[PDB]
């Protein structure tokens, strides 16, 4: 996308995002990033939103193919299945390329540290999701370091009704559960995440109250899920 | 269970 | 795909279809037709299913920027319109260029040879969707054409409840609603369409009335709009 | 209006 506008690279990730063009918005934030200027809080959102609607279509194929297999156990499911497993790779190592070449590094704020530091844990986490055996190890320690990170940064620099903070805790919170094996985690995260939200709600706007209970149910209907 | 749905700007 | 056997290429399309992988599902069907064997009816309606959800979300996002492109008179919205609308256009061509290289010449039964003429129909009504001034008089015709070569055939070889004959004066109907500027000519269509099927029910087992019944009500649906 | 879905086989 090197020969397009960075602003028109911005303004295409937006119209493909009305017309739910979700491969054409990612390939558009990609050329963003790629002009190398930092992001602003618009374009990190447009940035996650693009490459999730990705992945996310990526892993739903693959857990319904994973699914077939399973009952199985000729080669064209476990080969179908691998092939939407290498996409999906492809997808996860080149947003985590975006957040290493160079967006981690030039992010000083709290706010796009924390979102980009999330970001990688979110993609080595859907890694995991795939990955047997003993490189399983290795992507599960890079999706749990890249979460403790973001957690001690937001813990020391946002209050605990930030979204993004309480974004990033439910997800950790989805990583201890589904991906580290420990329920008992996940569920003292989420609690606590929920009860520091709920004494900080006083000091929010509407607007902002909005914004953090909604994330705030997410925890509580995990909690449900999962006592 | 559930993560940030994060599917709609 | 024609390292691929043909089998595994059948294969893969039913589990991309299961998966929701339509864009996969449109190329195994494109590499099964490429080995020059006639296509049965399942393999028939794979191929059916594969483009029309292709092509199906590119009409979709086609009209979203349109819309939006209309409200506005950069050149952003007009440069993605257009890209949706060559990729829209590369697709309707692929899916003719398999009818006509050589599906259709091949086809010799009644229910092969309407259905192809029915999906010929089809995609140059897609391709006039999308089309301005002359080229859209010549594109106009060739669908008019595919489509009422369709119609002689599914008179003369099919019973007034076949669900391809349903389907075909369905989408001939909506043809002249919306694309050839004949509301007249689609409500009188879909009128004797649904008579003459309504009359020839009585001879169907309680399987095949659910299909026709089905369809049939798709042509009270549209009525009900028009008028 | 309506074409035949033709979306799920
Ligand atoms: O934007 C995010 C997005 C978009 C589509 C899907 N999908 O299921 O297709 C998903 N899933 C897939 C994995 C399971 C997860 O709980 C959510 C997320
Ligand atoms: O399988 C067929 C299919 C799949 C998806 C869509 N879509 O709207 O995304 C559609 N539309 C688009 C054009 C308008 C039409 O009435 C139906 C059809």
């Amino acid at each position: 996308m090197g020969s397009m506008e960075r602003a028109s690279l911005i303004q295409k990730a937006k119209l493909a995002e009305q017309a739910e063009r979700y491969e054409d918005m990612a390939a558009f934030m990609k050329g963003a990033v790629e002009k190398g200027e930092e992001l602003s809080c618009e374009e990190r959102n447009l940035l996650s939103v693009a490459y999730k609607n990705v992945v996310g279509g990526q892993r739903a194929a693959w857990r319904v193919l994973s699914s077939i297999e399973q009952k199985s156990n000729g080669p064209e499911v476990r080969e179908y299945r691998e092939k939407v497993e290498t996409e999906l790779q492809g997808v996860c190592d080149t947003v985590l390329g975006l957040l290493d070449s160079h967006l981690i590094k030039e992010a000083g704020d709290a706010e796009s540290r924390v979102f980009y530091l999330k970001m990688k844990g979110d993609y080595y986490r859907y890694l995991a999701e795939v990955a047997t055996g003993d490189d399983k190890k290795r992507i599960i320690d890079s999706a749990r370091s890249a979460y403790q990170e973001a957690m001690d940064i937001s813990k020391k620099e946002m209050p605990p009704t930030n979204p993004i903070r309480l974004g990033l805790a439910l997800n950790f919170s989805v990583f201890h559960y589904e991906i580290a094996n420990s329920p008992e985690e996940a569920i003292s995260l989420a609690k606590t995440t929920f009860d520091e939200a709920m004494a900080d709600l006083h000091t929010l706007s509407e607007d902002s109250y909005k914004d953090s209970t909604l994330i705030m149910q997410l925890l509580r209907d995990n909690l449900t899920l999962w006592t | 269970a559930g993560s940030i749905p994060g599917r709609r700007s």
